[PDB]
């Protein structure tokens, strides 16, 4: 016979594809594609906040890959940080812990 | 000639100048040249899409270990020879593996799917990328498989074969496949790691990477445990069964990384130490005070639980800690009571009520110790450790003895040596220096001198693998001294015959005192005169003394510092990681006095509903502790990992290539 494999554990929702593409966008760095994907955030099609197959929230994307632009818009539309500066001091960045300032 | 002519004799193939320029500029990185090379290819060209260089290095593979997912996009547009370039990109640990999903000499195996690969890499959204497209691995054979069909195939190809077999079960070891499919990745992990044990012991070839597998697998259920963050969490999964269960089952599997946790220690010493407070924070004096005081005390704790056992003082014996105690304080009483028996003229002895009457019934609660403990666990379990052993040759003596006592009772210096109250004796002494020699296992409850015996009893192995040369050159010295000295056995004018005498003689005139003369010429106990004969063939004295010199030296000098020697490498091995060994010891111990059964020392011995909240619960903590972990192995990857050569080529590819679109827009 052949022993078949599945998915026992899949916590993990697919929900919409567009979670999808905004995640990527903040692994690509576009400043100006996250900014549209927060404006449709207005809209409310997709939400701002959307914890990704490997469980973490798009802050600890700005954060972990060390670029300020990006946590700087999602602060300035408003974003849950669900742990976050702790995620900040993980990283030893200062700048980052500076603006948090103004799973373990 | 003087010179060396060099050629290539296997010239494989060649590459067209454009197909070179082509390859360059996909390894470049750009955009604009080789989307205008693969225009031309388009119409009738030299240049051909699904170019391969002798490096097996084609475009498509080259792009793959670009990285470049614009490049990849392109080359996939226009449909270029798509071969195993898939498990390419499982190899290169990339995400962008779903663009081939959703779309000559191979240097994999053809066993090798995707899933083997993804497996081996071990990375998670790879592995769960491929399961959610919908792919079932093939089933390895059983450890110790009968199937007509498979053994056609060894017959066939055994290399196949085999390898399909290691690749299978490499695919099933990866810590990510287990966290992502296996209902009880415990169970699995236990079960796994006890098939690659006895796949190791069966292929004696390939033991190295089932030893590997194996312990990779010890080290993710330990890391699973180590995620862990409640007492309430060790208390779910320790006790989970299908009373720790769980641990029972660890224990069995011999997965000494899983049972050495601090976790599962923490909970381990808890249980131990039951409503017991304080007893490492008070001092040394006090508590060795307080355990000379349990175990004097140990007849009123004992009696209790026999005649009231919902007493305080019934219920003290519930405690593990006191139980082993009384235990080791009847032990003590016992050793006390053969060391009065050691301190008439009948030739059959009325039984000795004063101190060694009491010793007949303490023996048969040994007995029936013993008869519980083999109900309890099979013929295996039994043989599986030495000391039930020891246990089982020390009522095999006590009870020799009985029956020779009572062999006498039915039927100095006039006996005959065979007479049953001198072979009784002699059973007795020797069953007393097993007794007493079983006082050196309880050292396992001590931190002090726990290692010390582990160590030892994992390395008498090696002891006696050195021992078995040993006995080979003792056997060849002695056959050699018995055939040159044995034409001069004296017979007349002997006080005493052998080596146990005040003068020695007659060492070598049989083989079985040349043995007793040869053992005891380690120890230097063995004069020099009984190589001398009393007739005057001085050459057979010489050789006899030239092979006892070169035996010493053999013994003495060679043998004894080579186990020196292996004694050092192996007491490195074993004491680079001999904690984990003798926690698990302990916890062996600790889970034996555990039971409810056995309270009583050897003195006076002689639903649905609910295991659907249980599976649920396992299940709701083990998803918890599934999600800690992945976190934990993609933090960890993240850091402390050198770069090498491939990061650097991406990161300048990826300047290159950036380079290139700036120039293509200015
Ligand atoms: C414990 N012991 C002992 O007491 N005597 C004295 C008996 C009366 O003198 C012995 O002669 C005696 C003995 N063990 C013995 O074999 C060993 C084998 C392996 C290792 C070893 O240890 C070391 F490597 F040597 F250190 C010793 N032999 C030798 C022997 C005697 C009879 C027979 Cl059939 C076979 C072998
Ligand atoms: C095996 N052997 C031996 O049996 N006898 C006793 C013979 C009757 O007494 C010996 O005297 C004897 C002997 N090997 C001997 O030289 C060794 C050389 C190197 C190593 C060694 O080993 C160790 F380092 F010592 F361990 C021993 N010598 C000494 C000797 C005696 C006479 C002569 Cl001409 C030359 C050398
Ligand atoms: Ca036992
Ligand atoms: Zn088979």
């Amino acid at each position: 016979e052949v022993m078949a494999l599945k998915d026992v554990r899949e916590v993990k929702e697919e929900n919409t594809l567009n979670e999808k593409l905004f995640l990527l966008a903040c692994d690509k760095g576009d400043y100006y594609m996250v900014k549209k994907i927060l404006e449709e955030n207005s809209s409310g099609d997709l939400n701002i906040n959307c914890v990704d197959v490997l469980g973490r929230n798009a802050v600890t994307i700005t954060i972990e890959n060390e670029n300020l632009d990006i946590l700087q818009l999602l602060l300035d539309y408003g974003c849950q940080s669900a742990d976050a500066l702790l995620v900040a001091i993980d990283s030893e960045v200062v700048g980052a812990v500076d603006i948090l300032l103004n799973s373990t | 000639r003087d010179r060396i002519p060099l050629r290539i004799v296997r010239a494989e193939s060649e590459l067209s100048p454009s197909e070179k320029a082509y390859l360059n500029a996909v390894e470049k990185g750009d955009y604009a040249s080789v989307k205008k090379s693969l225009e031309e290819a388009e119409i009738y060209f030299k240049i051909n899409i699904n170019c391969i260089d002798p490096l097996g290095r084609t475009a498509l593979l080259i792009a793959i270990e670009n990285e470049n997912l614009e490049l990849i996009e392109l080359l996939l547009s226009f449909n270029v020879y798509v071969g195993d370039a898939l498990l390419h990109a499982i190899r290169k640990e990339v995400v962008g593996a779903v663009e081939l999903l959703l779309n000559q000499f191979s240097e994999f195996t053809p066993d090798i799917t995707p899933i083997i690969l993804a497996a081996h890499t071990n990375n998670y959204e790879i592995i769960k990328l491929l399961v959610q497209k919908g792919v079932s691995v093939p089933r390895p054979h059983e450890v110790r498989c009968n199937c007509v069909e498979c053994v056609s195939s060894s017959d066939v190809d055994s290399l196949r074969h085999s390898r399909s077999r290691l690749n299978i079960y490499k695919a099933l070891a990866s810590p990510s496949l287990i966290a992502l499919s296996s209902e009880d990745p415990f169970l699995t992990a236990f079960q796994l790691s006890w098939e690659l044990q006895e796949l190791s012991k069966v292929e004696n070839e390939f033991k190295s990477e089932y030893e590997e597998l194996s312990r990779q697998c010890k080290q993710f259920a330990k890391d699973l445990l180590d995620q862990t963050r409640s007492s309430r969490e060790l208390e779910i999964i320790l006790n989970y069964r299908d009373d720790l269960a769980r641990l029972k089952l660890a224990i069995k599997y011999r997965q000494k990384e899983f049972v050495a946790q601090p976790n599962c220690q923490q909970l381990l010493a808890s249980r131990w130490y039951d409503e017991f407070p304080g007893w490492r924070r008070r001092h040394w004096a006090v508590k060795m005070v307080t355990c000379f005081i349990i175990g004097l005390l140990f007849p009123v704790f004992s009696v209790c639980y026999l005649i009231a056992p919902k007493s305080p003082l019934g219920l003290f014996i519930r405690k593990p800690f006191i139980k082993f105690i009384c235990h080791t304080a009847s032990y003590l009483t016992f050793l006390f009571l053969l060391l009065l028996a050691s301190q008439d003229l009948n030739r059959q002895g009325p039984p000795p009520t004063i101190v060694e009457w009491m010793i007949l019934p303490w023996v048969l609660g040994f007995i029936w110790g013993e008869i519980k403990q083999m109900w309890d666990g099979g013929l295996q379990d039994y043989i599986h450790d030495w000391w039930n052993l020891m246990d089982f040759v020390m009522n095999s003596l006590y009870l020799a003895t009985i029956s020779l006592k009572i062999v006498a009772f039915v039927k100095r210096e006039s006996w005959d040596m065979w007479h049953p109250t001198l072979v009784a004796e002699a059973l007795f002494a020797i069953a007393n220096i097993f007794s007493s020699l079983r006082l050196i296992s309880l050292f396992t409850a001590n931190s002090h001198l726990g290692p010390l015996q582990i160590s030892l009893g994992r390395m008498l192995l090696d002891i006696l693998k050195f021992l078995f040369i040993y006995c080979l050159v003792l056997l060849a010295f002695a056959n050699g001294l018995n055939q040159l000295y044995f034409y001069y056995e004296e017979t007349k004018g002997l006080t005493c015959k052998g080596i146990r005498c005040e003068k020695q003689n007659n060492a070598f005139s049989t083989l079985f005192e040349t043995l007793q003369s040869l053992f005891w010429s380690i120890f230097g106990l063995i004069n020099l005169y009984v190589t001398n004969v009393k007739a005057q063939h001085e050459f057979t004295e010489f050789v006899g003394a030239t092979m006892f010199g070169t035996y010493n030296v053999i013994s003495l000098v060679v043998l004894l510092n080579m186990l020196i020697a292996m004694m050092n490498n192996s007491y490195q091995l074993i004491a680079d990681h001999a904690d984990i060994e003798w926690k698990f010891a302990r916890t062996k111990l600790w889970m034996s006095y555990f039971e409810e059964g056995g309270t009583l020392p050897t003195p006076f011995n002689v639903r649905a509903a609910d295991n659907l909240r249980r599976h649920h619960q396992y299940q709701e903590v083990m998803r918890n502790l599934v999600k800690r972990y992945v976190a934990a192995m993609i933090r960890d990857a993240k850091t402390e990992e050198g770069l090498t050569e491939e990061n650097f080529k991406e990161l300048k590819q990826d300047i290159s290539s950036f380079r290139f679109e700036v120039l293509g827009l200015l």
